[PDB]
C-alpha cells in the first residue's frame, strides 16, 4: 500500500532534478520506474531502478538521464540533463512492490 | 548452510534476469514510441 | 538459522515483480506494438 | 546452451510446439517463444516462469498455452484454434544467468 | 442636164461606196458585240468561282469557331486534370515529408 | 430633158443621210469598245478580287493547320497526364 | 445535341472492341475519347480520337490498343487487343462538340 | 523555335504580376501557358490564356490570379493578388506554335 | 538543320511563282489586244482590197469609155 | 517527313518552272506573230491608202475629161 | 447566264400570249421586261414585272395588256388582249440578273 | 471485454473518412452551382446577342423594303419614258 | 470498456447521421445535374436558332447586293433612255423654232 | 417626306458645282438625281448618283461633269467642269424615298 | 390601303396588351405562389433547426444519464 | 393626315412591347430562382422531418431504456 | 379709121392683160422665196 | 394711113411678151411652187 | 362674165374639159384652167392665150392639152393620160379687161 | 439684141439707187424686171416695169423700192429704200425685147 508522490517540477529555458517520495520500503526497494505523459498522447517510458542498481534507460533518453535511489531518504531520483524541448511532459513515478504497482499524482516538467 | 547457499544463486539469478528482463522493455518502448510517433501521418 | 526464512522473503517478493514485468510486456512488446503498426 | 524447438509443419486446428533445452531441471528462469511473421518484426507470444506463472500477448490469449515439463526438461507450446494470421516462425527464447538464447527456429503454417 | 449628169453619176458612187461602208460597221459591231459576249462569260464564270470561295470561306470560319470552342474545353479539363488532381496528389503524397 | 433632172433625188438620200447615219454606226463602236474595256477593268479587279480571297483562304487553311496542332499535342499532354495518374493510384495498390 | 451509344462489351478469357455510336457530326468530328471507370476508381481516358485521325494513347494502353475512326457510319472504335484481367472495367465514351462535353450511357467490359 | 523570357519576380511580405515575353506570333496567339514549380517538386500549371482571351486557372489560384493577354506588346501577363506564402515557386511561362511545346527559364517568386 | 537550305529553295520557288502569275497575265492580256488589233487591221486591209478592185475596174472602164468618146469627137468633127 | 516533303515542294518549284518555259511559248509563238503581222498589215493599210487617194484623185480627173468630152460632143452634133 | 427563250408567236384576227422561258432565277427573279421591235422602228417597252410583282405598263398598252409572272415553272407571261393590227411587231423578252442583262432570240407577232 | 474495444474501430472509419469527403460533396454542389449560373449568364448574353440579329434582320428587311420601293417607282418612271417615245415617234408617222 | 461503449454508441449515429446526409447530397447534385441539363438544352436550341438567322442574314445581303445592281443597270438604261432619246428628240422637234 | 434645296448656282464666262442638301436619310440613300430644264423645253436629266457611289451620266454632260455624294453633310453635289454655253439650264435635285418622288426648287445657272 | 393597315397594326398593340395580361397571370399565379411557400418554408428551417439543437441536447444530455446509470448498475451488482 | 395620330398609337404599342418583353424576362427568371430555391427548402424541410421522426423515436426508446436501469439501480439496491 | 380704132382696144387691152398678169408674179415669187425659206430646216 | 402699120408692131411685139410671161408663169406658178413644196 | 364649166366626174384614161364663156368671141386674153388638189393650195395647169399660144406646167407637159373654139366660144382642155395624182378640182379661169374671174369649179378623179 | 449691164453697186451700214443701161429701145421699153441672186441661192424678183408704166413689186420688199423709167436716158431704175440688212444679193436687171430675155453681168449691194 506505498503511497508514491512525484516532485522536481517547474519550467526551464536546462537540468532539471526529479524526486519520487515513497511511503515505505527502505533498503527494499524493488522496481521504481519513471513514467511521463506526452499531453494529448500516451504514458512513455524513462528509466527503471530496482533493489540492487541495475538502471536501464529508454532508448530517446539514453546517456542524458540517471536515474539513483536514495534508501535512507526513501526516493528514486530521475535526474535531467542534455535537455531537450521535447521532454515537456506530465512525469510520473511507478512502483512495484509485493507485485502490485502503485503510481502517483504526477507532476510537470516544461522545457521551452 | 548448504540449502540457505543454494538460496544465493536463486536471488543472484532473479536479480540477474530481471536485469535483462526490463533491459528488453528499454528497446521494448522505444518502438512503441517510435510506432505512436506514425500516428502524427494521421493527426 | 533464522536468517534462512527472510531469503524466501527474497525470493517470494522478486519472483512477483517478474509477473508483473512479464505481464507489462505482453501489453508492450506484443500486443500495443503489433497493434499500433497496423493501425 | 543449446536449445532445439520441434513441432512446425503446415498444416490445414491445434498443434504442439516444443522446446528441447541442454540442462537446468526447474532452474532457467523466464522461457518465451517468439514468432516473426514473415516480412514482420518478430514478436512475443507466451512466456513461462521458474513458479509456473504464464503469460500471452493479447493476440492469442486464450488460445495459445505456455507450458513446462521439468522431467523431460522442455518447455512446450500448446497452440490451438490456429488462425490463417497465425502462419510464422516460432522460435524459443530464453534467459539463462542473464544472457538470452535463442534457437534455431521452427516454422508453422496454416491456411 | 447639162451638169446634172454628172451629179447622178457622182452621188452613185458616193451612194455605192457608203453602200459597201455600211456593211463593213456592220460587220464591225458584230465582231465587237462577239467580244463583248466573250468577256461576260469570263466575268460570269469568275463571279460564281468568287462565290464559290465565299462560302468556303464561310466554312473555315465554320471550322475556326468550332476548333476554338474545342480549345476552351481541353483547358479547361487541363484545369482540374493538371491543378487539382495532380497538385492535391503531390499534396496527398506530402506523407513522405 | 426628164430622167435626169428628177433622178438625182433618189441618189442624194444615200449621201445626206447615210452621212449623218453612219456616225451613229462609229459612236456605237466607241460604245462597245467602251463595254469592253470597261468590263476589261472589271476583270483585272476581280483577279485581284481573287488574289487577296485566293490569300485569306490560305490563311484560314494554315489557322485550321495550327489550331490541330495544338489538339494533337495537347491531347498527348493529357495522354500522360492520366499515365501520371495511373502511375500515382497504382501506388496505392502497395497500401490499399 | 450529339447522342452517343457505346457497344460491344462483355466478357473474355485475347480481344475485343468497342463502338460509340454517335447521333449526329457526321465528319464533323472533333476529340472523341474513351474513359474507363474501373470497379471502385475514378474514370479515366484511354485513347484520343481527332477529325485529322491523330490517335493518341495512355501509357497503360499504348502499343495495345487502337482508337479508330469510321466518319462514314458515325461512330468511332476502340480496337481492344492482347488483354489483362487488369483491363475489368465500365468503359464508356466522349465528345466534344460545340465546345459541349457529351458523354454516353456506357458498357460494362469484364475480363478475366 | 520561340524563346519565352519572364519578367515581374520578387520577394515581398503582398501582390505581384508575372509576365511573359515572346518571339513571335503578334496575335496569331494560340495555347500559352504558365506553370510553377515548387521546390522538390514536379512542374504544374496554373493558368491558361488562349489567343481568344479565353482563360482558365487550377482550384489552387481562382479568384486570385488573373491572366491577360497583350497582343501589340508580344506578352502575356499573370497577375497575382492577394498573393499567399503557399504559392512561392518558379514560374515558367509556357506556349504552343507549331505544335511542339517552348519553355522558358522561370522566375523564382517568394512570398513569405 | 538543312531547313535553311531548303526553305531558301523555296523562297525562290515562290519568288519564280510570282513572276509565273505577272509575265502569264501580262502576255495574256497583250496578246488579247494584239490579236483583235489584228483581226481589226486584216479587216480593214480586206475591204480596202475590195474597194481597190472595184475602183481599178472603174478606172479601166471610164478609160476606154473616153478613148471611145474621143473617137466619136474625131468623127464628128470630120462631119 | 518534312525532308521528303519540302523536297517534293522543290519539286513544285522545278513543274512551275516548266510552266515559265510554257509562258516563253506563248511569248514565242503567239505574240511574236501577233505583233509581226500588226506591223506588216499597218503598213500595207498606209500604202493602200495612199494609193486611193491617188485613186480618187484619178477617177475626179477622168470624170471631168469626160464632162468636157461630152460637152464638145454635143457641141459638134449641134452642128 | 440566265438563257431566255420566247415562245407563242403568230397570227390573229382578238387574243394572243407570250411566254418568255428563263433558264435560271428560279424565284430569284428580279426585273423581266418586254421588249417589241416595230418593223422598220426600234425596239420599245411593253410591260415590266418584278420580284414582288409589281407590274407596270406604257401607255400605249396599259389597260390592255397583262404582264403575269408564273415563279413555279421559270417562265414570265405577257397576256395580250383586245389588240390592234398596229401590235404587229417582233416581241422579245428582257431579263436582269446579276447586273447583267439578257436579251431573248424574240419571235414574230403579226397581227392584222 | 473484448468486441468493444474492437468495434470502435469499425465506427471511427466513418466519422473520419465521411466528415472529409461529405466537403468534397460540397465543392461539388458549389461547382454544379457554378456551372448553372455560368451558363445562366450566357443565356442572358444570347437573348442580347438575339436581341441584336432581331434588329439586324428587321433593318436588312426595311433595306428591301426600300429597295423594291425604288424599283417600283424606276420602273413606272421608264413605262411614261417609253410613252413619251411612242407618243413623239407617233408625230414622225404625220410627215413619214 | 468502461468508457469506450459510449464510443461505440455515439459514432453509430455520427455515422448514421451522416449516413443519411449522404443521400440527401447525392439527390441534391443528381437534381442540380438535372438543372444544368434544362440549361443545355435551352442554349443549344438557341446556339442553333442564332446560327439560322445567321444565313437568314446572310440570304439578306445576297438580295441586297443584287438588288443593288439592278438598279444599277435601271440607273444606266435612263442615261440612254432620258438622257440620249429624250434630249435629241426634242433638239430634232426644234424645227418648229 | 423630304425637302430638297440646291445650293451653287450663278452665271459666268468658266466652272461651276451644284450642290443639293436634303432633309433626312443619312446615308441611307437611294437614287438621288439632278435635272435640268432649258427654258420652254421639258425637264430632263443628267446625272444619277446611287447610296452606294454608282454613277451615271447622260451622253451630253459625261466626261464634264462628275457627281458625288456626302452622306456626313447630308448633301450630295453634281461637279460641272469645262462649262458650255449650252449647258444653261434650271437645275433641280431629286431623290426617291419610300418610293415617292420628291423635287427641288432649282437654282438657274446661266453660262455664255 | 395604309388606313386598314395601321389599324390592324393597332390591333397588334390590343393583342400585345393581350400577352400584358399573360405576364400579369405569370405574376398572379407562379411569382406569388413560390415567394409564399418560400417564406413559410424557411420559417419552418428556422423552427426545424431549433429544434434539432434541443434534440441534440436532450440526446447528450440523457445519454450522459445512461452512462452514470451503467456505471452505478456496474459498482452495486459488484457488491 | 391621319398617320399622326395613328402612328402614335404604333408608337405606343411598341413602347408597351418592350414593357412585355422586359417584364416577361425579369419574371420568368425570378420564377425560376423562386422555384429551384423552393424545391431545394422542401427537400432540405424533409429531410429534417425524417430526421426529426428517427430522432423523437431515439428519445423515447433511450429514456425508456433508463428507467429500466434505474429500476435494476434499485433492486440491486434492494439485493 | 374704123378698123385703126379696133386696134386702139386690142392695145389697151394687150398692155392691160399684162399689168393683172405680172401682178400675180408679185404674189407667186413671194410663196415661191417662202416655200425656198423652208430650205433653212434642211440647210 | 400709114400709121396703121405701127398698130400691129405695137400688137406683134406686145402679144409675143405675153406669151414669155406665160412660159415664166409655167415654172414659177406652178412648177416650182409644187415642186420645192414637196421637198 | 360668167364661166361655167363642165365635164368633170370619178373616172376609171382621158377626159374633156370645157368652160363655157359669156361674149367675145375671140376678144379675151388669157384663159386658163387651176387645179387644186385637196389640202393643197391651187395652182395652174394650163395657158391658152389670143391668138394661139399655148404652155403647161412641166408636172403636166405632153399629157394636158389647151384649145380654143371661137365659134362655140369655149376653152377646152383634153386632159390625158390621168395619173392618180390627177385628182382635183379643176376651175376656169380668165383675164378680161384686166379683172380675173373664176368659175364655179369641176372636180374630176382618178383611181 | 439689146444688151443690158447693170449698176449701182456698193455698199451701205441706207438707201441706194440702181440702173440697168439699155443698148437700144428708146420709149419702146416693155418688160424690164430686176432680179437679185441670193448669195448661195437661187435668183429673185424685185419689181417690174413696162412700156406704160404699170410697175408691181414683190411682197417682200413692197412700199419700199420704186422702179421708175427713163425712155430719154435709156434706162430703168430700182431705187432701194427703207433698206433691211437681208437686201445683200447679187442683183441683175432683165430684159424681154421682141420676146427675147436679155440679162447683163449683174452688180451686188451688200447691205450690212
Amino acid at each position: 500500500e506505498v503511497q508514491l508522490q512525484e516532485s522536481g517540477g517547474g519550467l526551464v529555458y536546462d537540468s532539471l532534478r526529479l524526486s519520487c517520495a515513497s511511503s515505505r520500503s527502505i533498503d527494499g526497494i524493488n522496481i521504481m520506474r519513471w513514467y511521463r505523459q506526452a499531453p494529448g498522447k500516451q504514458r512513455g517510458m524513462v528509466a527503471v531502478v530496482t533493489g540492487w542498481g541495475s538502471t536501464n534507460y529508454v532508448d530517446s533518453v539514453k546517456g542524458r538521464f540517471i536515474i539513483s535511489r536514495d534508501s535512507a531518504k526513501d526516493t528514486v531520483y530521475l535526474q535531467m540533463n542534455n535537455l531537450k524541448p521535447e521532454d515537456t511532459a506530465v512525469y510520473s513515478c511507478n512502483a512495484i512492490y509485493r507485485g502490485s504497482e502503485y503510481w502517483g499524482q504526477g507532476t510537470q516538467v516544461t522545457v521551452s | 548452510r548448504r540449502d540457505s547457499a543454494t538460496h544465493e544463486a536463486k536471488i543472484a539469478e532473479l536479480q540477474a534476469t530481471i536485469e535483462r528482463l526490463t533491459s528488453e522493455a528499454a528497446l521494448a518502448e522505444g518502438a512503441l514510441e517510435a510506432a505512436r510517433r506514425d500516428r502524427s501521418r494521421l493527426q
